[PDB]
């Protein structure tokens, strides 16, 4: 692994996968 | 606040389990 960049629906698709069966409970937003 | 972190610079996995927390 080494660090990257992502924006919008591509930061959120990846903080979900790494967050794995959790994510977020509710329609996501940028922050 | 957290897009910004990874958008116009760098982030790690550590930082992507904790915008799941925050």
């Amino acid at each position: 692994f080494v660090n990257q960049h992502l924006c919008g629906s591509h930061l959120v698709e990846a903080l979900y996968l790494v967050c794995g069966e959790r994510g977020f409970f509710y329609t996501p937003k940028t922050r | 606040g957290i897009v910004e972190q990874c958008c116009t610079s760098i982030c790690s996995l550590y930082q992507l389990e904790n915008y799941c927390n925050g």
